[PDB]
């Protein structure tokens, strides 16, 4: 079975260098094209390039005008994508792909997320979304943290039904913000306790915030 | 230089019904010598990597079910899913490999169509803890609604707000196929203490008339 | 008349 193991996510600042990697297995690595496709949320995928490791023949997308270089080590059966000077526009998920002679990409990797930002590591502030007829809603606002991700649970995982945790949004300040809500019977607001467990591992922040009516 | 265009951007289809996605190339991707269209289709499921579905415009990869078919020629192509299943929820991309650079379409997100469901609207004032920080976040929650189209408007002492709110939407719920939406209004503590009534106005096709949730500061 | 953007004599088709 063909395997394409990519390297883990990366957080970097503008102007720094970076090299991500993708090791291929289960096929003749040297005699098949391997390359990279970039994905940013606002448009479709963008092809970046392919390399034929046997002879180092490298094909670039002209749009990427010398910003990136693609290379491969045949002994390690590994492909590389390198930036010498990262820019904010390079924030994206990078899939490593294989191709035959025609250029359709028949095997794709799991992806490598790359964040480029001048922001510095910061743990979130957690603020209650306190509830006020039948159904009530309450939540936790997770604000001003970097980088992604945070994880939110309720009552240490015992409460799962009706929970909605929204995608993080990048604020203009460069720090992420998100809310986790849950709907509960209005009659249960005075009887049972609701605690959201926020965890931001990049800063080793751990907050258990109790939410109650005010 | 070949531009790939897809339509629609998002397509809601009922279970067991047919989904039809269109893809256009700005130039032909057909070679007369081999009678083949240089067109591929990919499927990217939620939280997964794209997967090659079709090449030569109509040749399925191994394992792809017969209910998924590609057709068309020249500059106009379509992908069809004849009896949609919950596992077919994904973003579908076309790609031309006729000329370099390889180029992709913008994608078409296929989702489950269900009956209309009005949102439940909840509004949350800023916490006292946050007011200690100098900023005030006011949150409006639209819960379990379908379809995604919704209008969320903030009013402060009846004054429409603009440029100071951000929205976040969940992906389609796996059990009831609804959406939830958060709208966050961010103010300075000063501006927040200057005004009294804070209102979230929600317009949605499942509502007889717009719904307004408000609170009085203090 | 073979038209392949990435043609290579020695390619191993998986």
């Amino acid at each position: 079975e063909v395997q394409l193991v990519q390297s883990g996510a990366e957080v970097k600042k503008p102007g720094e260098s970076l090299r991500i990697s993708c090791k291929g297995s289960g096929y003749n690595f040297t005699n098949y094209w391997i390359g990279w496709v970039r994905q940013v949320p606002g448009k479709g995928p963008e092809w970046m390039g392919l390399i034929y490791p046997s002879d180092s023949d490298t094909r670039y997308n002209p749009s990427l005008q010398g910003h990136v270089t693609i290379s491969a080590d045949k002994s390690l059966t590994t492909a590389y994508l390198r930036w010498s000077s990262l820019r904010a526009s390079d924030s994206a998920t990078y899939y490593c792909v294989t191709s035959g002679i025609y250029g359709y990409l028949d095997y794709w990797g799991r992806g490598t997320q790359v964040i480029v930002s001048s922001a510095s590591t910061k743990g979130p502030s957690v603020f209650p979304l306190a509830p006020s007829g039948g159904t009530a809603a309450l939540g936790c606002l997770v604000k001003d943290y970097f980088p992604e991700p945070v994880t939110v649970s309720w009552n240490s995982g015992a409460l799962t039904s009706g929970v909605h945790t929204f995608p993080a949004v990048l604020q203009s300040s460069g720090l992420y913000s998100l809310s986790s809500v849950v709907t509960v019977p209005s009659s249960s607001l005075g009887t049972q306790t609701y605690i959201c467990n926020v965890n931001h591992k990049p800063s080793n922040t751990k907050v258990d915030k109790r939410v109650e009516p005010k | 230089d070949i531009v790939m265009t897809q339509s629609p951007d998002s397509l809601a289809v009922s279970l067991g019904e047919r989904a039809t996605i269109n893809c256009k190339s700005s130039q032909s991707v057909f070679h007369s010598s081999n009678n083949k269209n240089y067109l591929a289709w990919y499927q990217q499921k939620p939280g997964q990597s794209p997967k090659l579905l079709i090449h030569w415009a109509s040749a399925r990869e191994s394992g792809v079910p017969e209910r998924i078919s590609g057709s068309g020629s020249g500059t106009d192509f379509t992908l069809t899913i004849s009896s949609l299943q919950a596992e077919d929820v994904a973003v579908y991309y076309c790609q031309q490999y006729y000329s370099t650079p390889l180029t992709f379409g913008g994608g078409t997100k296929v989702e489950i169509k269900r009956t209309v469901a009005a949102p439940s609207v909840f509004i949350f004032p800023p916490s006292d803890e946050q007011l200690k920080s100098g900023t005030a976040s006011v949150v409006c929650l639209l819960n379990n609604f379908y379809p995604r189209e919704a209008k969320v408007q903030w009013k402060v002492d009846n004054a429409l707000q603009s440029g100071n709110s951000q929205e976040s939407v969940t992906e389609q719920d796996s059990k009831d196929s609804t959406y939830s939406l958060s709208s966050t209004l961010t103010l300075s503590k000063a501006d927040y203490e200057k005004h009294k009534v804070y209102a979230c106005e929600v317009t949605h096709q499942g509502l007889s008339s717009p719904v307004t949730k408000s609170f009085n500061r203090g | 008349k073979v038209h392949a953007l990435f043609y290579k004599l020695d390619i191993v088709p998986i």
